[PDB]
RNA sequence: GCUUGUGCUGUCUUCGUCCA
């Protein structure tokens, strides 16, 4: 699993709208199948059958989740787009021109 | 670090600064040299304490370098080119 | 053989700025690995300070070895090389 | 010290002797033959042994140790693989000094057709440089076309006339003047005719012609047994999280195989001889193509993609190649780059840096006797809080950090620890701005914390840089030890560069609207009343207290 | 065999040590790591001559650790057995499969296999001993072997001994 | 050569420092012919080949130096950097030994 | 092309190899950074000036040193050794003067970058010292001629008692040595500067003192600064001109662009 | 770990037999050639040692040790306990039982005078210091015995081997 | 006593930023 948090996700693996977010937070939960291992020798349903393919917000990035979409691809699986919102207000270093 | 500011490097005439940069601050590797057949064929095995070059034969003529991960890798494509780079810590004349 | 006896020394009896700041680097890292200081500390508390301090009263207990181009060199104590 | 203990004596590298690799040397060293064209055993891991992707060639994966040395990932250097050829086959990079070497000798006494009866041949011989001898030799010998049996007495020639030989892509034509004209026969040299003529060259000869008896024989250049790397050099990549891409010397090595396997069941069943030239032509162009795909006169070898395949010797060469690219300049750690500004209240070796850049850079610092204190504050205080510290390490080289250690307070400092401590003030560190066209171009700066997200510059050295506040950035690059630290303080640092060998004149100067109000400040009717004085003098920080008349 | 021999080792000392009595420290130094090694090159070093008076030269500051390496110089007596040499021993063990021996720090093993038949092994003697009609060898009994293998290891050598030939056995 | 250098740098005005131009112009005529400051001038040099590698025609050289048994003393300075180690320049242009006899006091 | 010169401990400029590029660093052995553009006194003016500035009479009254400048001006005129030593400082002069003037420097040209700012030097010595005031000074001649003539000797670039290396050591500091003859002169330093004996000393030390600093030194990269040198002013830059023509100057092309001769012709 | 004085031994393609270790065929390898060089690099003779000059050497260097240690002030045991390392105190325990369990010769005249025959004569002028060092440490009592256990001695056929060992057993302490 | 979660391709292409 990413270092980040999934605490933000909802029950389908999608942030909601409204959520502030950080840093390497988790706004996409997937996951994607792996034969099991011999791990059904003795453990009680807990073994590892999915690999994570989560998509963290850019480290570097933070703000507000403005607006999830979520529809179907020309293939008919499932398709998301999450949009993030910030303001950015002027300092020291930024350009300006006339 | 580009090459200009190794030459801005040389000029000021700091040496110990550059190679820090170039293998402290980057990719430092060690291998294990035979003292004889000078290629990094030696196989190492660390953990039981014990150094083997087997086409010289020899368990003993084997050094340390410590040369950075780009270089090891420029010796070993020159090896898979038929092109064999020895390296030998003591001058012959 | 290789080495130049004291008497035929023939380069500069000066310390110049690279043997300088070598000397002046080894002997702070020297110092910072717990290495017994020639000289008495006031308050310093610096490496570097302190290996600054033993240079300018000729304290140091390092040799330069000068490499002349055919590979004969020149032993000099830092304690016999003038600093400015 | 971040590498595990090993017996053997540290030493630096004196010399680096060049040469060839004889197929004996290239066997010796193996430790697996590669044959089997199959990269996967069953596609159910543990790939095929004695296969391109061998366990005992090395190790890629983390919780796989290498069969041979069992060293980890991070410390397998790799271990090379062989593999026999059927046919032996031309070098593509030795194709001319081959063409060369058949000009110089007898193709079937294996001697060479001048001898030091020759003024001009012994004054040849005589020259030191081996480039040069073989040159001249070369430049003597050309014009001899015909092996004397007989001295010009026998000395040792056949007798033969020697063919003219014409480069044609990878294949060598000899034309004998077959015996005024007559029928003369142009018929190929094979690799392995010219092998085994090589072969019978004594060794006082190779030295005549430039080659060296021990590394550099005149044989070694036609390859009959291919070294594989290891996988250490043709690394594969997880294109996505499924399937994983071969590399593109791995599918050039299966191709190379699949060519000596077809050859040799081709050779034991059944030979027409259109059939054997067609298979092994396609070996040779393999093999050559493996090492150099820019073989002007001939198609390139292209992927399935269509894009050309990336031989060998395109990974060397260019500004992105081996030497340019990963070993004159290379990417580096603890440093970093912002937006530049201007700062009147700086002097002049002081830069100014934002508190986040502070806080990832670090310095490791050993602790002492002078400073545990201080330093057990500092990792008191944690990564943080500023001042603090990131990562302790100790004496065995294990590094300790402090983001996920729940028991920061009960870690106690013993004497040769480092603590890698935030940067803090007064720290020299390396001040760069590109393109660097001189040394004043770097410069060693002292370190200033302050708040927003700019480097800060006295605006004097301005000019040294070539730099202004319109958005250029600037590199910063911290100092590792306390080496490096008194080199940069003492050889870097900007009030030494004020003077410049170039022109023997000071680079750096007042500037801009400071020049400007010193020209205003001291014209002749520029009168200051006192209390504006007073504040004028408070204002010098070397000023000393007495007020002028 | 034991022999003279002008060896050479490199020393590093940590400046922590950088005082007056630097010189006598690294002579201790090299007196405790050189006298009872074995190596396989030159055997077992066992004693250094003139212990007190080695010349050890100038130390060099290696760049970027601080620490000086030293290159001593000395003579030391070493003894290294060779390939079909006849040397006395002193029996240590008795075993079925044939019985170990010391020659000086190394132990030799001889199997059954390279011992004359008529020395029967005799588990029922007190000491357990491999005996014939006129000899009898067991623990504490001098042999006169000759070496025929010599097995080299990390720091250890290891021996085989046979008494099958002539002037060979109980002595 | 160094009239024309100079002629030509002066030429705006600016002013270069007579040992940098002497160096350049003593450099260019040192084998007793022009050696042009091309690859075709420095790489026709006895240097190493590690060294000569780096400028230009880096392959070529290699297979040069393998065929013809070239020995690399490592004096140079690229030789150095590429190899991670103290180049013989600057500060590296020595060593630094211990003193035993001071070590006394 | 130039990366790997250095200078090294004997003061020769070397490649890797161990060639010889220069015998001694810039010709003089100094570092880029140590020299000042000065004037060289005994080039300029026509013959009558160089004499009465630099010549001294000791039989003529009214040739001679001032007597206000001087304590010892009663027991100065008539002295016959004290005149040969002045005639050898002449001759000397004269002799910098027909060098300088017919060998190093034809066209006339003063004003060269050279070590050690003599002119500060002395004014610093006249404010350290006081040295104003009519006050007559007590430095005797003889003081003054073998002061300057035993510092003329003291400016070592090169050490060693070898007669090649004494011959080198004498060829670097002739221009430098023709400067200090000019400036302290003796009717210079008794009437121009009026210095008295402590500061003569001082200026001595110093002159010594700053030469030695001046010095390049061993591990001195100078091929890498002599190419980063000329070529930062490249980037900032009928008959070919500027980045063509070193262009062409670099490369040695065989075919320049606009090849020309300077036929000078005789003199009627 | 401790280096030869003698270095270098790079590559090359010709191989030889006289290259594995062999007492009876006197290759003793290059470490242990005939010729040696010391630290001033001058020539040196390989330098063998009997048992007998072997005791002698280790008891006077040990003796030497021990006075040196205790300010300039004979037991074995003592004189091993002299040592440091407990590893080298056992092998050097171990030498010493061997040499004094082994000592043809105790005493320093008697071993002079065996090395004065042995290194003097003029048969043995030619002998190898491994066939000097092995007959006066062997202690063989027969002629065709001491060829049996020296293979090289057979082949030099122009030593006076049996009056040679005549005089030794005489030397030899009864 | 229920005990906490460490890992990222690669190759092209284009468009930009600061010098020049
Ligand atoms: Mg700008
Ligand atoms: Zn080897
Ligand atoms: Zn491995
Ligand atoms: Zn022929």
């Amino acid at each position: 699993l990413k270092h980040g948090t999934y605490e933000k996700l909802d029950e389908d693996g999608l942030i909601a709208p409204g959520v502030r977010v950080s840093g390497d937070d988790i706004i996409i939960g997937k996951t994607t199948p792996i034969p099991p291992d011999t791990e059904e020798l003795g453990q009680r349903t807990k073994y590892h059958t999915k690999r994570d393919a989560s998509t963290p917000l850019r480290s570097t990035e933070n703000g507000i989740v403005d607006q999830v979409l979520l529809t179907t691809n020309q293939e008919g699986l499932k398709f998301v787009k999450v949009r993030m919102r910030t303001t950015k207000v002027p300092q020291i270093g930024d350009k300006f021109a006339s | 670090f580009g090459e200009m500011e190794r030459d801005c490097m040389i000029a000021h005439g700091a040496a110990g600064f550059l190679k820090e940069r170039l293998m402290e601050a980057s990719d430092a590797f060690r291998v294990h040299v035979c003292g004889i057949c000078g290629l990094m064929s030696v196989i190492a095995n660390l953990k039981k304490n014990q150094f083997e070059c087997r086409s010289c034969k020899n368990k003993t003529n084997i050094y340390q370098l410590h040369i950075p991960y780009a270089a090891k890798l420029l010796f070993q494509e020159l090896m898979a080119m038929n092109i064999a780079p020895r390296l030998y810590t003591e001058r012959s004349g | 053989e290789l080495a130049i006896l004291k008497e035929e020394r023939t380069t500069t009896p000066y310390l110049t700025k690279y043997e300088r700041a070598r000397i002046l680097g080894t002997r702070a890292l020297q110092i910072s690995m717990n290495a017994p200081v020639l000289v008495d500390i006031e308050g310093e508390t610096d490496p570097l300070q302190i290996a600054m301090k033993e240079l300018s009263q000729r304290k140091i207990p390092l040799v330069i070895r000068r490499y002349l181009p055919d590979g004969s060199y020149e032993d000099w104590g830092c304690d016999e090389l003038i600093v400015d | 010290s971040q590498f595990p203990y090993s017996s053997a004596p540290l030493r630096s590298v004196k010399e680096v002797q060049f040469g060839l690799l004889s197929p004996e040397e290239i066997r010796a060293i193996s430790v697996v033959k590669i044959e089997y064209p199959e990269i996967m055993d069953e596609s159910r891991q543990r790939p095929r042994e004695g296969g391109l992707n061998d366990p005992k060639l090395g190790s890629i994966d983390r919780n796989f140790k290498c069969q041979t040395c069992g060293e980890g990932m991070a410390e397998c250097p790799g271990h090379f693989g062989h593999m026999e050829l059927a046919k032996p086959v031309f070098h593509i990079g030795f194709i001319p000094k081959i063409k060369k070497v058949c000009e110089c000798i007898c193709m079937n006494c294996g001697k060479l057709l001048l001898d030091e009866t020759n003024p001009t041949m012994a004054q040849a011989i005589r020259i030191r440089d081996p480039k040069k001898r073989f040159n001249a030799v070369w430049q003597l010998c050309k014009t001899k076309m015909v092996c004397e049996a007989d001295a010009p007495v026998s000395r040792g020639g056949c007798g033969n006339t020697q063919p003219v030989v014409r480069k044609d892509g990878m294949k060598l034509w000899g034309t004998w003047k077959k015996s005024r004209d007559a029928q003369p026969e142009r018929k190929l040299l094979t690799p392995g005719e010219i092998l085994n003529v090589f072969k019978h060259i004594s060794p006082e000869d190779c030295f005549r012609l430039g080659f060296n008896e021990d590394y550099a024989r005149p044989e070694w250049m036609i390859i009959t047994v291919l070294p594989v790397p290891p996988p250490q050099v043709r690394p594969s990549i997880a294109m996505d999280e499924t399937t994983q891409g071969q590399d593109d010397l791995t599918h050039k090595l299966s191709d190379i195989l699949k060519a000596n396997i077809n050859v040799q069941k081709l050779e034991m069943d059944g030979s027409p001889q259109h059939i054997i030239n067609e298979v092994e032509q396609l070996l040779q162009f393999h093999v050559a193509t493996y090492m150099d795909n820019d073989i002007a006169g001939q198609p390139q070898a292209l992927q399935k993609s269509g894009r050309p395949v990336k031989a060998i010797r395109a990974r060397l060469k260019g500004k992105e190649g081996r030497l340019r690219g990963n070993l004159m300049g290379k990417r580096v750690d603890f440093s970093a780059r912002t937006v530049i500004s201007g700062d009147p209240n700086l002097e002049l070796d002081q830069v100014g840096v934002p508190i986040s850049i502070a806080k990832t850079l670090s310095y490791p610092e050993t602790v002492t006797q002078y400073n545990i204190h201080r330093l057990t504050e500092y990792v008191r205080n944690g990564p943080n809080e500023h001042p603090g510290a990131k990562y302790v390490i100790r004496d065995n080289g294990d590094r300790i950090d402090l983001r996920y250690h729940k028991r920061a307070g009960d870690i106690v400092l013993q004497y040769g620890w480092k603590v890698e401590r935030h940067l803090m003030d007064d720290d020299p560190v390396l001040f760069n701005r590109q393109p660097s066209l001189h040394k004043m171009s770097m410069m060693a700066h002292r370190v200033k914390v302050m708040p927003y997200s700019t480097f800060r510059l006295n605006l004097s050295v301005t000019s040294p840089y070539n730099a202004d506040f319109d958005g250029d950035e600037m590199n910063l690059h911290v100092p590792q030890s306390e080496e490096t630290r008194a080199e940069l303080s003492q050889l870097c640092a900007v009030p030494l560069q004020i003077v410049s060998p170039q022109s023997n004149k000071p680079v750096m100067g007042i500037v801009q609207d400071t020049l400007c109000g010193v020209r205003k400040m001291t014209l002749r009717d520029t009168f200051i009343e006192y209390e504006q004085v007073m504040n004028m003098l408070f204002w010098v920080p070397s000023w000393d207290g007495v007020v002028p008349q | 065999m034991f022999f003279l021999k002008d060896l050479s080792l490199i020393l590093t000392l940590h400046p922590s040590y950088f005082g007056p009595q630097m010189n006598q420290y690294l002579r201790e130094k090299l007196l405790t790591d050189v006298e009872g090694t074995c190596t396989g090159q030159f055997g077992y070093i066992v004693t250094v001559l003139d212990g007190m008076n080695i010349d050890v030269g100038k130390g060099r500051i290696i760049p970027g650790s601080g620490s000086a390496e030293f290159e001593v110089k000395y003579r030391a007596v070493v003894w290294k057995p060779f390939k079909g040499e006849v040397v006395d021993a002193i029996v240590s063990n008795v075993s079925p499969i044939g019985f170990f021996a010391d020659v000086g720090p190394l132990n030799v093993f001889v199997s059954t296999r390279l011992i004359p038949d008529n020395l029967v092994y005799n588990p029922s003697n007190s000491p357990p001993a491999y005996m014939s009609n006129d000899e009898l060898i067991t623990k504490g009994s001098k042999v006169r072997l000759k070496v025929v293998g010599t097995r080299t290891d990390v720091n250890e050598i290891y021996a085989i001994g046979s008494i099958k030939e002539d002037f060979l056995g109980a002595i | 050569l160094y009239k024309e250098i100079l002629n030509v740098i002066a030429f705006d005005g600016s002013y270069v420092n007579y040992r940098h131009m002497a160096l350049l112009v003593d450099v260019m005529t040192s084998r007793g012919y022009l050696m042009a400051i091309t690859r075709h001038g420095i790489n026709r040099a006895d240097t190493g080949a590690l060294m000569r590698c780096s400028f230009e025609e880096t392959v070529e050289i290699l297979f040069e130096a393998g065929a013809a048994a070239e020995l690399d003393d490592c004096r140079g300075v690229s030789e150095n950097v590429m190899l991670g180690q103290l180049a013989p320049m600057g500060t590296g242009a020595f060593d630094v030994m211990i003193d035993e006899k001071l070590l006394t006091s | 092309a130039l990366e790997d010169i250095m200078v090294h401990y004997d003061g020769t400029t070397r490649n890797s190899l161990g060639d010889i590029i220069q015998f001694l660093y810039g010709e003089d052995g100094l570092d880029g950074t140590q020299v000042e553009r000065q004037t060289i006194d005994t080039i300029p003016g026509s013959d009558k000036a160089f004499h009465k500035r630099y010549y001294v009479d000791l039989m003529d009254e009214k040739n001679s040193i001032k007597p206000d400048v001087i304590e010892y001006a009663a027991d100065i005129l008539g002295d016959v050794e004290l005149q040969k030593e002045l005639n050898s400082e002449y001759e000397q002069l004269v002799s910098d003067r027909k060098f300088l003037r017919e060998i190093v420097f034809v066209n006339g040209d003063h004003n060269w970058p050279l070590p050690v700012n003599l002119r500060r030097i002395i004014q610093n010595a006249q404010q350290i010292f006081h040295l104003d005031r009519a006050k007559a000074s007590d430095l005797t001649i003889p003081e003054i001629i073998h002061g300057v003539r035993d510092l003329c000797k003291k400016l070592f670039v090169l050490r060693g008692e070898n007669e090649l290396i004494k011959e080198a050591q004498q060829n670097a500091t002739s221009l430098f040595q023709c400067l200090v003859r000019a400036r302290l002169a003796t009717r210079r330093i008794l009437e121009e500067f009026r210095l008295n004996r402590d500061a003569f000393e001082w200026v001595l030390g110093t002159i010594e003192a700053q030469f030695q600093r001046s010095l390049v030194h061993p591990g001195e990269m100078v091929g890498v600064i002599a190419a980063q040198s000329i070529g930062e002013p490249a980037t900032q830059m009928n008959v070919t001109l500027g980045v063509p023509r070193l262009k062409e100057i670099l490369n040695v092309a065989k075919n320049i662009k606009t090849p020309a001769l300077t036929v000078y012709l005789d003199r009627e | 770990v401790s280096t030869s004085t003698v270095g270098a031994r790079r590559r090359r393609a010709k191989q030889q037999v006289d290259d594995e270790e062999n007492a009876t065929l006197l290759r003793l390898g290059p470490e242990f050639a005939l010729k040696q060089y010391d630290h001033d690099g001058n020539e040196h003779d390989l330098i063998a040692l009997s048992l007998s000059e072997s005791r002698l050497l280790i008891r006077e260097a040990l003796k030497a040790r021990s006075r040196a240690r205790n300010g300039g002030v004979i037991d074995d045991d003592e004189l091993a306990k002299v040592t440091s390392g407990a590893v080298a105190n056992g092998v050097v325990k171990k030498t010493l039982d061997y040499l004094n369990t082994f000592a043809r010769f105790k005493d320093e005249e008697t071993c002079t005078a065996v090395d004065q025959l042995l290194h003097n004569s003029s048969d043995c002028s030619v002998l190898h210091p491994f066939e000097i060092a092995q007959l006066s440490s062997l202690g063989c009592e027969d002629v065709d015995e001491a060829i049996t256990l020296i293979p090289s001695l057979a082949a030099k056929k122009e030593v006076n081997l049996q009056r040679i060992l005549d005089e030794l057993n005489r030397l030899e302490d009864p």
